[PDB]
RNA sequence: UUAGCUAGUUGGUAAGGUAACGGCUUACCAAGGCAACGAUGCAUAGCCGACCUGAGAGGGUGAUCGGCCACACUGGAACUGAGACACGGUCCAGACUCCUACGGGAGGCAGCAGUAGGGAAUCUUCCGCAAUGGGCGAAAGCCUGACGGAGCAACGCCGCGUG
RNA sequence: CCUAAUCAGAAAGCCACGGCUAACUACGUGCCAGCAGCCGCGGUAAUACGUAGGUGGCAAGCGUUAUCCGGAAUUAUUGGGCGUAAAGCGCGCGUAGGCGGUUUUUUAAGUCUGAUGUGAAAGCCCACGGCUCAACCGUGGAGGGUCAUUGGAAACUGGAAAACUUGAGUGCAGAAGAGGAAAGUGGAAUUCCAUGUGUAGCGGUGAAAUGCGCAGAGAUAUGGAGGAACACCAGUGGCGAAGGCGACUUUCUGGUCUGUAACUGACGCUGAUGUGCGAAAGCGUGGGGAUCAAACAGGAUUAGAUACCCUGGUAGUCCACGCCGUAAACGAUGAGUGCUAAGUGUUAGGGGGUUUCCCGCCCCUUAGUGCUGCAGCUAACGCAUUAAGCACUCCGCCUGGGGAGUACGACCGCAAGGUUGAAACUCAAAGGAAUUGACGGGGACCCGCACAAGCGGUGGAGCAUGUGGUUUAAUUCGAAGCAACGCGA
RNA sequence: GCCGUCGAAGGUGGGACAAAUGAUUGGGGUGAAGUCGUAACAAGGUAGCCGUAUCGGAAGGUGCGGCUGGAUCAC
């Protein structure tokens, strides 16, 4: 652009929006004040659990669940991983993740530390999967 | 069409209750430019375990694997919903006396009518919930005649 | 997808008023005065020094720490005193909440720990004034949740090995 | 913190190994489980699941996640475009403003060019001291203003003054026109219709239905009407800034250029806001309606039929102004500036010589509009004196796709609704150019017992084997259009 | 001690944004079935832009205007 119009303008960038609406507790539990908390985790419950079916050929049956965290904001979220012992209205920790299974969702639960218990039979959960070192 | 999906409802309601002996309260399908999303709310017991969703989804998918009068393949959404329910009837409120509900009533507060409380007892139109708003405790009798919208709520 | 704002306002006149200043406020007369070079309105925000990434340019950030500003249940005040309309004065009223012989009395951690809750959780309901830092004096001393110190969170670096 | 001793003896792991990036094989596993940051893997055989080993990387930590920048130059001042992937209003006039021609001085405003005060401290960089060292504080230095002041300076910009000129101006001579808008004139003729003749059908189709129509439709020839846009030219002619602008003419103007240098003396510059002008439709109103024409219906079609094929007609198209202001207004090439091989035209000019008008030629440029092409540059495409090459003041856009020009506001709009203008969701693409395949059919070249022309084989009837089947105590395989059946055999 | 300046706070009334709600209406789709609608030929089919309108429920088409556009695609 010309120098003058460059001056009378900011040349604004194309700054993005976080595709993860991770508005953590912030001021939810006083004044219900919306607050952009970037917490990597909030405690909260999946009030309902479900299971959408994938199409062929990989009929890798993926299971979903609708959850409320500390802010209690509705979202249908899929469960990854093998093995669990939770049910309806069980408290669950959900991490940010978008996978190839189904649109309309951009988060994912984590295994091991809460009602959706992981499995300690593998060795990949040695530092993760919520489960301790397989000893 | 709707007649077609009803026909699938009757044909696949057999499995659901010979498989997991569940009942589908309904099967409804939403679509956004692809195999539509037939949400079948499967019932049986209220607190359906995720496995009780995985196995039931296996059953229903295999049932329709060879059964699909509808020419295209589509997403089966196998839903085992919880107790959360819209309270239109008084019995809907009576069952929910255990769990909290939120209602929208002709007399709001601060512009909007929606308020959540946790039921202590059932009292016809009158409400003895431990309604908790702004961290405030009280049993407030919300008149159902005021109630324009009412739904059973999450227990959290 | 914020364009008109605008009447003590504009300026002066006289009074007062304050350290001063003036609509600063009164009474006067006069109509101003701002408004795209974005006032106004809205959201939002403590400020900067500083800091993070970036070769840098830059971008972003604004933990303690330096200072500056704002606030001290809420509003309205005002006494005091050099200085407060007073973070731990007061008055009143509003609540709020608490309690009373029910007649009215009582309180306000955005001080420090900690409590409850909230939160993913954040450190002693720790000590001391040893060190300084005051207040008050001449001083001892008073208090010091400043601060110093240890105390927890492999929370962060750095550093020893885990031969 | 240090010393007497204590052993290798307490003390360490974790991540990854398809690659991306360091490291793999064996195994169980079975497109399933699954893994999954990306390509995608896993279908039984996985270095992509799990296990064992083995390796790597790393460690008092490791890995995941949340965010900021690097990346990300993904703002593109540095460090993007708009020739096409995203972008030039539709095109204007112009306010401010942006930048500012040649020369002569002053200014010192800037500018430069030092001095001053003054940039808390720390951090900040450097050096250095301490803490084993590191970490670390400290120490000083450096750094740190776009601050104010003064020393010069006058190149430059900005002033101040002085003028010069071609730009600009305007000056004279011409050349120059679908430019604009008003008005009038004509024409062939949509359509309708007058009259006269004239049938029997017109009619659209698959049939037609319909619809028209035997009292004259369709048709004819004589006659008009209305309204319509104007048969050629027509072209890269032209005007324009575009919209758009072509029947003729005029209106009273706007613009075009050759030459011109006429001479004040930069008077110039694009141009936020503003803002005019402006396809079509639509529409308000008031007329027309000549077509045309949605809707429409008669009506094929078919319960349905407007679906379309009909027949007629139809808002409006058309006249008055507004609303309309929008579009493919597209070159998605803002404008102006001036530079830069060529060949090589145009549209107007001019000149020189050339010759009778050189008009004839040539050549020089004037100012545009070509085609090929130097260089240049583009992913490519191509432009290339008219750059998409080179540069310069001034405008707007673009920020993946799309979500959605759409929401929504506001304003406006008679309205239509417009203008205006998203969020959320979602996907790793979307996209551009090119680059290789294929399609997909006739004619024509054309050959072949492919035919013509004949000629040879099958079954006719019966028999040998075979192909197949039957049944069997078994009736043995293996194969079958061309490319099976005395095939192996 | 009274009055008078101001005076919170607080409420009253006129309205504005209003906020969810929403009177009832409207729009739609819908035949389970209550109308009963028949039961013949089932479609003679079509297809290079944008804006704008008039319908088509739409699917599109009549369009008006002027035309830039960038065949198929594989392992």
């Amino acid at each position: 652009p010309t120098i003058n119009q460059l001056v009378r303008k900011p040349r604004q960038s194309k700054i993005k929006k976080s595709d993860s609406p991770a508005l953590n507790k912030g001021f939810n539990s006083k004044k219900k004040k919306f607050t952009d908390l970037n917490s990597p985790q909030k405690r909260g419950v999946c009030t309902r659990v479900g299971t959408m079916t994938p199409r062929k050929p990989n009929s890798a049956l993926r299971k979903y669940a609708r959850v409320r965290l500390s802010n209690n904001i509705e979202i249908n979220a899929y469960i990854p991983g093998i093995g669990h012992n939770l049910q309806e209205h069980s408290v669950v920790l959900v991490r940010g993740g978008r996978v190839r299974d189904l649109p309309g969702v951009r988060y994912h639960i984590v295994r091991g530390a809460l009602d959706t218990s992981g499995v300690d039979g593998r060795r990949q959960g040695r530092s993760l999967y919520g489960t301790k070192k397989p000893k | 069409m709707a007649s077609k999906i009803t026909e699938q409802v009757e044909v696949i309601v057999k499995p659901i209750m010979e498989d997991l002996n569940f009942e589908l309260v309904d099967v409804e399908y939403v679509k956004e430019g692809r195999d539509h999303f037939l949400r079948i709310s499967i019932d049986k017991e209220g607190g359906v375990d995720l496995n009780d969703c995985t196995l039931a989804s296996e059953k229903i998918s295999e049932a329709m694997d060879a059964n699909d009068p509808i020419p295209e393949m589509y997403y089966l959404d196998v839903a085992s919903p919880g107790a959360e329910r819209p309270i239109k009837k008084e019995q809907d409120f009576q069952n929910a006396i255990t769990k909290p509900v939120f209602v929208s009533l002709y007399v709001p507060i601060e512009g909007e009518k929606e308020w959540l409380g946790i039921l202590q007892e059932v009292n016809n139109e009158t409400i003895v919930v431990q309604v908790k708003i702004k961290a405030r405790t009280k049993d407030i009798e919300i008149p159902r005649d005021k109630i324009a919208k009412a739904r059973h709520a999450v227990m959290i």
